[PDB]
DNA sequence: TTTATTTATTTTTTAAAAAT
DNA sequence: AAAAAATTAAATTTTTAAAAAATAAATAAA
DNA sequence: TTAATTTTTT
């Protein structure tokens, strides 16, 4: 949620970019930010416009992609923990606010574009439309309790948590392209985590470590830094884009000192908002208590799973077959460690 | 300006045929000292340490330690141009942008130069201790072939055993179970048919059978395989080639 | 409890690489006096007659006369894993519902044990008793199996004639056709090698030749194959093994 | 009204293997000068000219010409049912559509009938002039087996260049650039081993290595390779067929 | 036996269709 | 020129099969 | 959630 983050970063600390495989992180229990990947699915996955959908009536595309996603995300041996967003803080509630105008002028347009006819501008503007219901994430957990996969229930914002157990060092890395989870106080946060045979885009692999070395900061001026070039918790100064931003902080490191000394005559301070509750929201979350999970991958259930996804999603029985198969086969093959937890990396050989 | 003349080619064609299929994508860590290269597996779980000395190498000549990543596929491929007893000679120009390999059969004059594309890598090499082994296992490279060979159609995973008797190789499948003992020689014939145990304490570890397939592809390079294990640490696999260098194989085992 | 020492490993190998391709799943019947194994074909066309008795087992000892069923995919790929030089012990421990297989090196150094997961299989056997066949052959089993390869091209169908020159195979398909004619010899210096036919009528039948070809399979485990036949019994491709035992290949025509 | 017995039948097993999968459907036309097979590629890039004379056939009955169409894929199919060491024997008739070949071997008593039916087809004749071409190699067919082997490995493309050095193959593609350098051989005095090269100006052309892994088929036929080409004709591959036939190779340039 | 050579199931590969 | 903000502008993954590449499984004279 | 690109601006 940070207006301009990863090309800043692959602007000024390109040794934090590592563009990895996926194939690479084999074995590493991995947090999600599994609510933007719901609207990923939602999104993508169409029938031509119409969203792919069942006898009864709800939608079923979030649950086919993560039940496929997650399958060929064992498959490459990551072991993933879906975490789901909870309760947003009242700060966010002016962004969810023009989120929501945003979706309103969506279904204006909407309602303009099915008396035109065109049938690109209808999928479009319904692909910027989607909004999910806690039964939507309550058939998504009953996937994952399905699973024997852990789903963990954020308190406030999934990728704070998602920062927390990778702080505490439960899981290796924070998976999501959202860009809060470096903001939050993740060191590994895992960009594009798709798995897919298509294997388009590498996995955009963020470290937080080189980001703090290369541009001598510590958390607090971070933090400081994504408030000044702007996030989806407070509003930005005006005209302070990225680089004046870093160069802003790194002449004087807090933001008590950028509002005190920068004049309003040439870049104004709007609305006169206060940005030490987004830094101390930002440090200091409601978030989950990364001792007291259960990040634990169980045998999955089969009979269950497919009564569940073809007696009230009807869906087809043998991809589903083929599905808990090849996770029963990454179940045997996950009890193989790596090479990382014996023999630690002293560097990375590139050439020229 | 990199140039190194290796009189036996068969030698680095095994060796390419060793890492072709277990690495996909590697970086040669070439310096004066020698050639090295140190790569994982693409599911980072499979380690290997190649390497190849100046003093095995005929005319070894290299001025900076250039490194450079080649595709071990296309590398293979090329290399498989050469025949059992061709002089592969390497050639990277300064300011490297390609590599040359030039093959000379000894008896007919033939001078096939094989240019080959350069690409870009970033591998994570790694610190690797210089440790002693517990359980050290000296085999025939022929039948620890043998034995990750036939273990592979009965499971996924060897169960390493090692005893001061000799090194048991347990695997279980849906197929069934199967137990590969082995003695150490008490009466020696040959050197290169013969099983030594260098025990300090008994381990019993859990290593795939993939990678250990991978690592049995290199079974021509040498006629010895040094297993050298320890408890939950990394098994090598040590192909050590006659007098020019030593091709380790590293793998993370199935922990409990 | 059934043990079962096997020096010559490579001739149970051969059986199990015989086997393969024609029987997935058989019974395979332990007696005092040996190994049996009457299967019959997965495309239920033809018959096995495996018999392995036991004075050619270097020590043989069995209490029940059980039948466990093997898997045949399973035992061809644990004596692929066996050598061809590894003294086989066979074993059975009771109420266990395991094969187990022990391979002995030549040299004292290397065992290799493994084991089976066996399954609760019967099947009913028929039985098809030696009377006086009439058209008996015995030609060198590399020869027939080049004859089988060579008609196995033109089509699926052999037409194995008979007469007092020699036995004739004849076959006829897309690709044309093709007469293979191989007469007797006076060659008593020569056994492996060399042809005797002993012939009563004159009988042209008609097989198929993908499951002679599976018989065909089979043909290293001895230099010497044998085509008993007649005019409505069905014939064997019998494989002559020595002191061991024997292998029949009954196979209905076309 | 046509025999050839050919005596050291791997020849003809040889040819088929060559022609197998290059030409599938083409037509014998048998003279009674010899028999010949001028053929265009079934992909219609490459000329294949085939001509074996009386002499090295052990008894060459031909009464007139007959021109009929053999399926190459059937006739390499049947000479893979010859052994390497028989005789081959072309008995045909121009009343039925059958090419009989008889497999009589000197090891064994075999007598092997094969009768093919043949399709009607048109003769294709496209006449060569018979040139002195520019660079006339005489190098190792093992070698140009390896060549085109191994230069098919980077790209379809070889710049076949010569000089007085001797012979220059260079292929360019994806994995990047191979130059293959043949020079001269000074006092071995072997002459099949050996590389001579005839020339009187170097040429340098581009031709197709996936056609010239086609025509590395016949490398068995010979131990001599004789590459004759120019700067516009096409690149004649010639097999010397144990000094009894030729099978020339024609490939145009890319 | 040992070393390579074909056949041919086995896989990726891009690029197409539907996936419910 | 360097640098921001307005305004869109994109979120996936099976199976199927056309086309091409690699192995071990036979296949077997050399 | 993040980009891509024309427009606007220090």
């Amino acid at each position: 949620g940070i207006q301009g983050l990863a090309k800043l970063i692959a602007d000024v600390a390109p040794s934090a970019i590592r563009e990895n495989d996926i194939k690479s992180y084999f074995g590493r229990k991995v947090a999600i930010d599994a609510s933007m990947s719901i609207y990923q699915f939602l999104i993508a996955v169409r029938q031509g416009g119409d969203v792919l959908q069942n006898e009864e009536g709800e939608t079923t595309s979030h649950l086919m992609g993560m039940f496929y996603r997650t399958i060929r995300m064992m498959e490459n041996g990551i072991k993933p923990v879906y975490v789901f967003d909870g309760k947003p803080p009242q700060l966010k509630s002016g962004e969810l606010a023009k989120r929501s105008e945003r979706r309103a002028e969506a279904e204006k347009q909407l309602q303009q574009a099915q008396a035109a006819g065109a049938e690109q501008e209808v999928e479009k503007f319904t692909k910027r439309l989607v909004k999910v219901t806690k039964q939507h994430n309550d058939e998504c957990k009953h996937l994952l309790s399905l699973m024997g996969i852990p789903y963990l229930d954020a308190p406030s914002e999934a990728e704070a948590s998602c920062a927390a157990l990778v702080k505490a060092g439960k899981v290796y890395a924070a998976a999501t392209e959202d860009m809060d989870c470096l903001t939050f106080g993740s060191p590994v946060l895992m960009r594009h985590l798709t798995a897919s045979e298509a294997k388009k885009l590498p996995i955009q692999e963020f470290h937080l470590s080189r980001i703090l070395q290369e541009l001598g900061l510590n958390q607090e001026q971070f933090v400081d830094l994504c408030i000044l070039l702007g996030s989806d918790y407070c509003e930005s100064i005006r005209g302070i884009g990225p680089k004046r931003a870093v160069d802003l902080i790194q002449k004087h490191k807090s933001i008590e000192e950028i509002v005190r000394r920068l004049d309003p005559n040439k870049y104004p301070v709007p609305e006169n908002w206060l940005h030490k509750e987004a830094h101390q929201l930002f440090l200091e979350p409601e978030v989950l208590d990364p001792e007291s999970v259960e990040l634990k991958w169980s045998e999955p259930n089969e009979e269950e799973l497919i009564k569940f996804m073809c007696g009230e999603k009807q869906f087809s029985e043998e991809r589903i077959r083929s599905g808990v198969k090849r996770l029963s086969k990454s179940r045997q093959g996950s009890t193989q460690g790596r090479l990382d937890d014996f023999f630690k990396v002293t560097g990375s050989l590139s050439s020229a | 300006m990199f140039e190194a003349r290796l009189v036996q080619g068969s030698i680095l064609k095994k060796v390419l045929e060793a890492l072709k299929d277990l690495i996909n994508e590697a970086c040669w860590d070439i310096s004066s000292s020698g050639v090295n290269l140190q790569s994982m597996d693409s599911s980072h779980v499979s380690l290997v340490q190649l390497t190849l000395r100046s003093e095995g190498f005929d005319t070894y000549r290299c001025d900076r330690n250039l490194a450079m990543g080649v595709n071990l596929t296309s590398m293979s491929k090329i290399l498989k141009c050469a025949g059992n007893e061709d002089i592969i000679t390497l050639r990277a120009e300064d300011n490297a942008d390609t590599l040359a390999l030039v093959f000379e059969a000894p008896n007919q004059e033939k001078v096939s130069d094989y240019e080959m594309k350069l690409m870009d890598l970033d591998v994570e090499q790694l610190g690797i201790p210089e440790q002693e082994y517990s359980c050290v296992v000296k085999m025939p490279s022929g039948e620890f072939a043998r034995i990750c060979r036939d273990l592979s159609h009965i499971g996924d995973a060897v169960v390493i055993s090692c005893a001061k008797d000799g090194v048991k190789f347990s695997a279980s499948g849906e197929l069934g179970n199967g137990n590969i003992k082995l003695s150490q020689t008490s009466n020696v014939d040959k050197e290169e048919e013969a099983v030594t145990i260098e025990m300090n304490e008994p381990v019993q570890l859990t290593f795939a059978l993939r990678y250990l397939n991978f690592f049995t592809k290199a079974t021509p390079l040498s006629s010895t395989v040094t297993l050298s294990m320890s408890a939950d640490v990394p098994l090598v696999v040590e192909y050590k080639i006659a007098d020019m260098g030593h091709l380790k194989y590293y793998l993370a085992p199935k922990i409990e």
